[PDB]
């Protein structure tokens, strides 16, 4: 098993396919579609190219009770080679809104067939998230230095996408939106600028109330989270630094370029002002002549 | 509100008939905005045709309003323009109405040609050549 | 509107299926033309509406549209064989002032 | 089975056997742990009678000992 | 003229792809080598008179599967220009 | 009356489209193929819900390279997952050539037409789908006899369609002598839209994230210099621009590309670029501390 | 598994080799493919820009035309027959009586090879170039097999006329690429063997063949002397009569010592 | 505002056509501002559309140019720097010869600074005198003399750009390989003006007899 | 002739089984 | 502050270009000269 | 310049030829290019130093081609009415021409 990971890259196909398979098992209300996840690994970047359904039953009475049809998984993999002989198990997807604690026991079963720690890719079917509608975890077993026993736990990794160029234009072809969450002109990136700041608000809210929850409702004092929080402050500026004074000098510089650029545009349009007057001036004569 | 093009395509005409023959700015505003702003070609085409129906009564204002739309070189927009002028000036013809159709018989796209030819004959139904030299 | 909608018309122009440059060796008055295609072989092939065999003639470069090598238009520039001789040689003209004396 | 081009082998050059955490390639790539990033195994460049050359990860049924650097 | 040319153009192009007649075979076929470098073992439609064409003739091959559509008599070389008169 | 055949439009679900592209490009230039699972409802809608790939061969497409043994196993895999419906045809990918059926492909198609008459063949060009257009066209065999009787007009009855011919050359030969091509529409849901449009996790990380300010100074330097050269060129032009005939001025005093226009494009890009960048600096500096 | 390995290779596709001809921007490169024509291509992130230099072999994709990886230098199929020539090897003294010529040969070849440094004191241009000529049957070549074996340095070797092609300047490229290979290789001995028709003069009242001679000859002159001057790769030239050769192949300062073996 | 966002999508469309892959041709001559003739380096001539607001000042002279690989159209241009035969050797590398390691040929030493050294420092010297500057320099002689060496001496000495090509780097290998590489070396020199071109030998290129039989 | 396929040279120069 | 003022002056000059330029254009469509 | 002729400088060369590639078939076609681009001057300047055995061969191999030119010329005053294509020949001395010229 690879115990080295960094990122998860996801093909667009994977997400869409799990939503299709979800409605065709007709799953909802704690019955959640679970299929196998196919792709490349032994790589720090988990590259997920495809996904398929397995025959799976989820009991809603107990989620620690589940059905997985193990025999099917071997047969399906032989047909995966027929398509392309470089797709293997690298985990399993969940279709639910969020992480279950029965998902740790499920993850055990796919270890048997993987040369990499098994991936949990939550494909939402309500399409939440302010980035991608996918969350990503990989199960890691580690000692915890907080005085608590060895856990197997799902630790978060970033989500990214790797899309084939051939496929990507199909996304553009399908999509008739002119894009307001991706770069464009000034106004488009002006939305992108406000959108990012409003994203920071939402993310900043959740930390504050997690900290409240720890010392009154008694959620674990998790040192690893709070350590990254200490580094947020140390990497945070302080007023009266000559670096943040240099920002003032650097503001002057780019604004002045805008100031001259603005003048340049004003000149050019005043050439067209005079042109049109010369066009009206000739067309007085033509009218008068008729 | 429907994300379905076919439901929006009928929506244009639902305005056309609710507000038929009264020149209401609200009815007309929704149609003009959908027409320019949408990416589903059926819906846009429908919306312009709706304009002629709302403004049956004030048929004089129509060529000034819909000259804007014919200018756009999108095929379906142009096609919907043609019928709306057809509809508005059918009973009484206007010179300006006819002109906006004339470079639409010289557009190479044939869907635009079909509409424009029908529209012109809709305006000029039993009009003679000593009554309109363009006949 | 004019600025944005010529671009849409121009995509067709950019997504042409190829051309070629040919030169007309001769016509044949069957309403077809013998074209020695410049990189390629010889093909006798159909004319368009734009041109006709009495407006087509020997030693006139043509444009071909690679849908079947359909003769499209005349090409404004054509080769002159005399310029091959004189250019590759390279020889200016003089007046009688450079013989003076 | 037929048909299939017949070519000559430019060379056998060979990228390292895939058991590494860091690619499998003689010519090492950027990024930390690779195996099937753009790391592929044993390599043969063949030159064709279609007048080009191609770098492939070649079949492992046939050895780099059953490949000479001028074999048909 | 009108009904004869209907079925003349059926088996004619678009490209008419000149060949060089290497050798005839007497079964209504020949081996041509084209100026574009692939050989063809061509048929012969059999209205152009099967044996009226001989090595060194220039042949009209069809845009699809090659049949001798027809045969050109005369192909002006600059080498018989020297002999032939111009005045 | 007999049976009348009429227009259809092949609606390629968003899922189906990505799979054909993925499988087809990856296997190019070797021919790729696979079956289309879907359903026919209506009489104007072929709805392809999913595709899969059948194993590649170095004999490419063949009637016996279809392989029903593999089809049967695959069908049972969908059956156990509750996804089987009806195989609505086959697709195959020509490598870098156009969409047209090969002679061999006609006979591959003739087999599926027996099994279901509404079966299509969908010819894909993957090396041409890296434009801003994806090139895919669809065919469906029509009876040779029907074509003799002039029953190609029959296939366009009861709408004006979006009729257009995207490709000729081999295509229009095969249409004439075999098939009726179909236009292609795409189906997708409102869920699937959101999945497709989303392509970054850095959506909210792109107006707080910034580029190095040395790179910005280099950029302002580059931009201002470029427009300085274009201005000298413009100045040479606008010493006249006052004689009769615009076209004469454009040749003589170069208005080849119009240095007015050229300066406008360049001005506007760097001007817009700087307003975002200053705005990013000022947001972070004030808000964070 | 031996057949499982065959599936994973078969489902992969090939790649097309180029070399980096020229940087255009930083994410776009001009390559000259080995299929021939130059293209403009992009890059995978796995290749670093500063490992992309000009004359470095790259993969491209054959359906996307994008560099995935840097590839080792390409090398001729022909020069792999040439390192498989050293057979016919013999001892240090393997031509009797022409022993005096072996000693004279090693002065030029082996004494600067081990130490170029004894010539620094002396101050001369490093000894490069040898011509051997005699009446056939005196082991000009037998000596070459001895000085390949004894030194144990990288050795090549050339067939007579099997490095003459059917393409003019393709028969130049090959011999160009064995010199490059020989400069990457430590202390390489380069034997040109029985050059008598591949070293002719200007002629060209002959056939078109003599312009193949002439194209291929010009390549030698630039290599010997230009911004390549050899100090560790050595040239030995064997000929059967030394007035078959053009006088830029009889020019010392490309051929410092012209040794006769009688 | 819609027309403005519709501009961004149109320009976007055109950018996909611009982006790689591409093939490299050479621009011959215009016949319009939206039409030109291009020769590909696949050794074929095409009459091709000229994309909007691409150069038409530089484009009209012979110059490298970007063409689409599938569509075959003039979709981008390539500067007169890029698509080199080989880079400059007079501002990157420097020759291994100066005139402190030249001995004799003092008679030719007076002649080489007239031709090489005086037009680099100021080409205007000839013009203000009203004498034409010589064109090309032929160095000739029996092999060994130091002709080649002398080029290196004055190229290291003047310290302006140099180009090391030879006739075996214009040589044919593919179709349209050969004519193109000739054109490429002059366009490089002009951009990085001034510059010195050395083609080491023309004894293979120009031959007093051509068979012209093949 | 390979004893039991053949190696042909096309007139395209391209060699095949 | 100083740069802020200059920009607004430039923008107002655009506005004055807009009201003036297109106003006589309209009149030529209105009058007969075809 | 004054006659309005194309000044075609010929030098007995095969470099200007790259579509016939021998001067013994490039007389008739050379002539016919001059007739098209009439009026014209063929400046056949024989130097008689081309090659290195072709001036002990026949006293100039250029003079061999010149004899072809001049032999045509024996009927050129009547074919379509009146020489336009003057063959202006030139040589270093008139005594180093064979007496058949
Ligand atoms: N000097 C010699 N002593 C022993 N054997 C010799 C000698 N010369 C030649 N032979 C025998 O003849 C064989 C072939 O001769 P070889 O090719 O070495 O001669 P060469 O002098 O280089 O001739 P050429 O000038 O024609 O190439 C040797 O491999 C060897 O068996
Ligand atoms: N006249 C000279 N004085 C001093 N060194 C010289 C002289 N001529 C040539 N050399 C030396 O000879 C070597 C190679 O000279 P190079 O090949 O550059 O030119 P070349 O003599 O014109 O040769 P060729 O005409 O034979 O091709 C150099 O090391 C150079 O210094
Ligand atoms: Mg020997
Ligand atoms: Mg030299």
């Amino acid at each position: 098993m690879s115990l080295q990971h960094e990122k998860v890259t996801i093909a667009p196909l994977v997400l869409l396919s799990a939503l299709d398979h979800y409605e065709r098992t007709q799953t909802k209300e704690n019955k959640r579609c679970v299929g196998v996840i196919l792709g490349d690994a032994n790589s720090s970047t988990i590259r997920v190219t495809n996904s398929f359904a397995l025959p799976f039953e989820e009991d809603e009475k107990n989620s620690d009770v589940w059905f997985l049809d193990h025999n099917y998984i071997e047969n399906m993999n032989e047909m995966c080679k027929k398509i392309n002989a470089k797709e293997k198990l690298i985990g399993w997807y969940h279709s639910g809104p969020k992480l279950r604690a029965s998902d740790l026991k499920i993850n055990e079963l796919f270890k048997k067939y993987t040369q990499n720690n098994p991936l949990l890719l939550i494909v939402d079917v309500k399409q939440q998230g302010v980035g991608l509608p996918t969350d990503a975890y990989v199960a890691i077993e580690q000692v915890k230095d907080d005085g608590t026993s060895t856990e197997k736990t799902f630790l978060h990794l970033p989500c990214t996408i790797e899309a084939e160029e051939a496929e990507e234009i199909g996304v553009e072809h399908l999509l008739r939106d002119v894009r307001d969450q991706a770069a464009g002109g000034l106004s488009i990136r002006l939305t992108n600028q406000l959108k990012s700041l409003k994203g920071l608000q939402s993310k900043l809210k959740d930390v504050v109330e997690y900290l409240d929850k720890v010392i009154n409702k008694e959620l674990p004092i998790n040192h690893t989270i709070l350590g990254k929080l200490q580094d947020v402050f140390n990497l945070l500026p302080n007023l009266g630094t000559p670096d943040d004074d240099e920002i003032d000098v650097e503001n002057h510089d780019r604004i002045n370029i805008s100031n001259n650029l603005q003048k340049a545009l004003t000149v050019k349009t005043n050439d067209e002002l005079m042109v049109i007057y010369i066009s009206n001036l000739v067309r007085s004569i033509i009218a008068f002549d008729d | 509100a429907s994300d379905e093009s076919l439901l929006r395509y009928g929506g244009a005409f639902t305005i056309a008939l609710a507000y038929a023959g009264t020149g209401n700015n609200s009815a007309v505003k929704r149609l003009l905005h959908v027409a320019v702003s949408d990416s589903n070609d059926d819906v846009r085409r429908a919306a312009v045709i709706a304009l002629g129906f709302v403004l049956l009564r004030d048929y004089t204002t129509v060529p000034r309003i819909v000259q804007l739309l014919s200018k756009s070189h999108n095929a379906h927009v142009r096609c919907g323009t043609a019928f709306a002028l057809g509809i508005a000036c059918a009973g009484k013809g206007l010179q300006s109405a006819i002109d906006v159709l004339d470079p639409l018989t010289k557009d190479p796209v044939d869907f635009v040609r079909q509409a424009a030819m029908i529209a012109l004959s809709m305006i000029l139904i039993q009009q003679t050549e000593k009554l309109n030299p363009q006949v | 509107n004019d600025k944005v909608r010529f671009i849409k018309d121009e995509l067709r122009l950019l997504q042409e299926p190829g051309s070629y440059v040919g030169e007309v060796i001769k016509i044949v008055s069957d309403k077809k033309v013998l074209v020695k295609v410049q990189p390629e072989g010889k093909y006798i092939v159909d004319v368009a509406k734009d041109i006709n065999v009495k407006d087509l003639k020997a030693s006139q470069r043509v444009c071909l549209r690679s849908d079947s090598y359909m003769l499209h238009k005349v090409l404004e520039n054509k080769a002159d064989p005399l310029v091959s001789l004189m250019m590759v040689e390279k020889v200016p003209d003089s007046t009688y002032d450079m013989v003076g004396g | 089975q037929l048909p299939y081009l017949v070519a000559n082998v430019v060379e056998v050059m060979d990228m390292n056997e895939i058991e590494d955490k860091e690619n499998s390639e003689s010519t090492t790539q950027g990024g930390n742990v690779n195996l099937d990033n753009t790391a592929v195994g044993k390599a043969a460049v063949v030159k064709t009678s279609s007048r080009q050359t191609v770098f492939l990860p070649m079949v492992g049924l046939v050895d780099p000992d059953k490949l000479k650097p001028n074999d048909l | 003229q009108e009904e004869e040319k209907k079925q003349l153009e059926e088996i004619r192009g678009n490209p008419l792809s000149i060949g060089t007649l290497e050798e005839i075979i007497d079964d209504d076929h020949a081996i041509v080598t084209s100026p574009t470098m692939p050989d063809y073992y061509v048929s012969i439609l059999s209205f152009v008179d099967k044996e009226l064409l001989e090595p060194g003739c220039s042949v009209l091959l069809h845009h699809k599967t090659m049949s001798i559509v027809g045969v050109l008599q005369d192909d002006a070389d600059p080498m018989v220009s020297v002999m032939k008169m111009d005045k | 009356t007999g049976r009348d055949d009429t227009k259809e439009t092949v609606y390629i679900s968003s899922i189906a489209l990505l799979k054909m592209l993925k499988h087809g490009r990856a296997g190019v230039p070797m021919e790729v193929m696979g079956l289309m699972l879907g359903e026919f409802v209506d009489d104007y809608t072929v709805n392809v819900v999913d595709v899969f790939a059948m194993p590649q061969s170095g004999t490419g497409v063949s009637v016996e390279a279809v392989d029903d043994v593999f089809q049967a196993k695959m069908m049972d895999m969908l059956k156990q997952t509750g996804r089987d419906q009806m195989v609505v045809g086959w697709y195959h990918s020509h490598p870098g050539f156009g969409c047209w059926l090969s002679s061999v492909d006609v006979n591959t198609q003739k087999s599926f037409e027996q099994l279901n008459s509404r079966a299509v063949a969908v010819v894909v060009d993957p090396i041409q789908s890296v434009k801003g257009k994806v090139v895919i066209d669809a065919f469906r065999l029509i009876d040779t006899g029907a074509l003799i009787n002039n029953l190609e007009p029959r296939q366009t009855t009861s709408n004006t369609g979006l009729l257009n011919k995207a490709n000729i050359q081999a295509l229009i030969h095969g249409l004439n002598r075999h098939y009726y091509s179909l236009n292609i529409d795409y189906h997708k849901t409102a869920k699937e839209t959101k999945m497709l449009m989303n392509l970054h996790k850095e959506q909210w990380q792109s107006g707080l994230k910034m580029y190095d300010y040395e790179e910005k100074e280099e950029s302002n330097l580059a931009a201002t210099k470029s427009m300085v050269k274009i201005a000298e060129q413009y100045s040479k032009r606008i010493e006249e621009e006052k004689e009769l005939t615009e076209e004469e001025l454009k040749t003589r005093y170069v208005g080849r590309q119009d240095p007015k226009k050229h300066l406008s494009e360049t001005a506007d890009e760097t001007l817009e670029n700087n307003i975002v960048s200053v705005l990013t600096a000022g947001v972070n500096s004030v808000a964070i501390k | 598994d031996k057949t499982e390995n065959d599936i994973k290779a078969l489902q992969s596709i090939g790649q097309l080799i180029g070399e980096v001809m020229k940087e255009l921007s930083e994410e776009k490169y001009i390559v000259k493919a080995s299929s021939g024509p130059r293209y403009i291509v992009g890059v995978r992130n796995s290749v670093d820009r500063s490992k992309l230099k000009k004359g470095v072999r790259v993969t491209l994709d054959i359906t996307t035309l994008t560099i995935m990886r840097i590839l080792p230098r390409e090398t001729d199929p022909l020069v792999y027959n040439m390192t498989s020539f050293e057979q016919g090897e013999i001892t240090f003294d393997g031509i009797g009586g022409l022993t005096e010529q072996i000693r004279e040969l090693r002065e030029v070849i082996e004494l600067p090879l081990k130490n170029p440094e004894i010539f620094q004191r002396v101050g001369i241009k490093p000894p490069k170039g040898v011509l051997l000529y005699g009446p056939p049957g005196t082991g000009k070549t037998l000596l070459a097999k001895a000085v390949a074996a004894t030194i144990g340095a990288n050795f090549i070797f050339s067939p007579a006329s099997g490095i003459v092609d059917k393409y003019i300047g393709e028969s130049a490229r090959i011999i160009r690429e064995m010199f490059a290979y020989a400069k990457e290789h430590e202390p390489c001995i380069i034997f040109m063997d029985e050059v008598d028709a591949i070293g002719g003069r200007r002629f060209s009242e002959g056939t078109s063949a003599d312009r193949e001679i002439q194209r291929t000859l010009m390549e030698l002159l630039t290599q010997m002397d230009g911004f390549d001057n050899l100090g560790q790769t050595k040239i030995i030239m064997a000929t059967n009569r030394p007035d078959t050769l053009d006088p830029a192949l009889l020019r010392p300062g490309r051929l410092d010592r012209k040794v006769e073996i009688p | 505002r819609h027309l403005k966002r519709e501009l961004k999508r149109a320009q976007e469309e055109v950018k996909r056509i611009q982006s790689v892959p591409l093939v490299i041709g050479q621009f011959l001559e215009p016949i319009d501002q939206n039409t030109g003739i291009v020769s590909s380096t696949t050794g074929m001539s095409y009459v091709v559309r000229i994309l909007s607001t691409l150069d038409r000042e530089l484009l009209k002279p012979s110059m490298s140019v970007a063409l689409h690989r599938h569509s075959n159209a003039l979709v981008d241009i390539l500067p007169p720097d890029s698509d080199s035969s080989i880079s400059v050797m007079g501002e990157n590398e420097k020759p291994d010869v100066t005139y402190a390691d030249v001995g004799g040929l003092d008679m030719q030493k007076q002649e080489i600074r007239e031709a090489v050294e005086l037009p680099l420092v100021q080409a205007d010297l000839y013009e203000q005198i009203g004498i034409d500057p010589p064109r090309g320099v032929l160095l000739y002689g029996p092999p060994g003399t130091g002709k080649t060496m002398l080029v290196k001496a004055v190229a290291n000495s003047t310290k302006a750009a140099f180009i090391r090509v030879n006739g075996s780097e214009f040589v044919h290998k593919y179709l349209g390989e050969g004519p193109r590489m000739v054109r490429d070396v002059f366009r490089l020199a002009r951009e990085n003006a001034p510059s010195i071109i050395f083609i080491d030998e023309v004894d293979s290129i120009a031959t007093k007899r051509f068979d012209a039989q093949t | 002739i390979i004893k039991g396929k053949y190696v042909i040279n096309l007139k395209q120069i391209a060699k095949f089984v | 502050q100083v740069f802020d003022e200059r920009i607004k002056f430039a923008n107002q000059l655009h506005d004055e270009y807009l009201v003036s330029m297109r106003y006589p254009e309209d009149k030529k469509t209105q009058q007969n000269e075809k | 310049h004054h006659t309005d002729c194309k000044f075609i400088r010929v030098s007995g060369a095969e470099l200007v030829q790259k579509y016939i590639g021998e001067g013994s078939r490039m007389v008739r076609e050379l002539f016919v290019m001059a007739r098209e681009h009439a009026p014209s001057i063929i400046f056949m300047d024989e130097i008689d130093s081309i090659g290195s055995t072709r001036v002990e061969g026949s006293g100039g191999g250029d003079s061999e081609v010149q004899r072809t030119m001049l032999e045509l010329l024996n009927q050129l005053d009547g074919f379509e009415t009146s020489k336009n294509i003057k063959i202006i020949m030139a040589t270093n001395r008139l005594d180093i021409l064979d007496p058949a010229l």
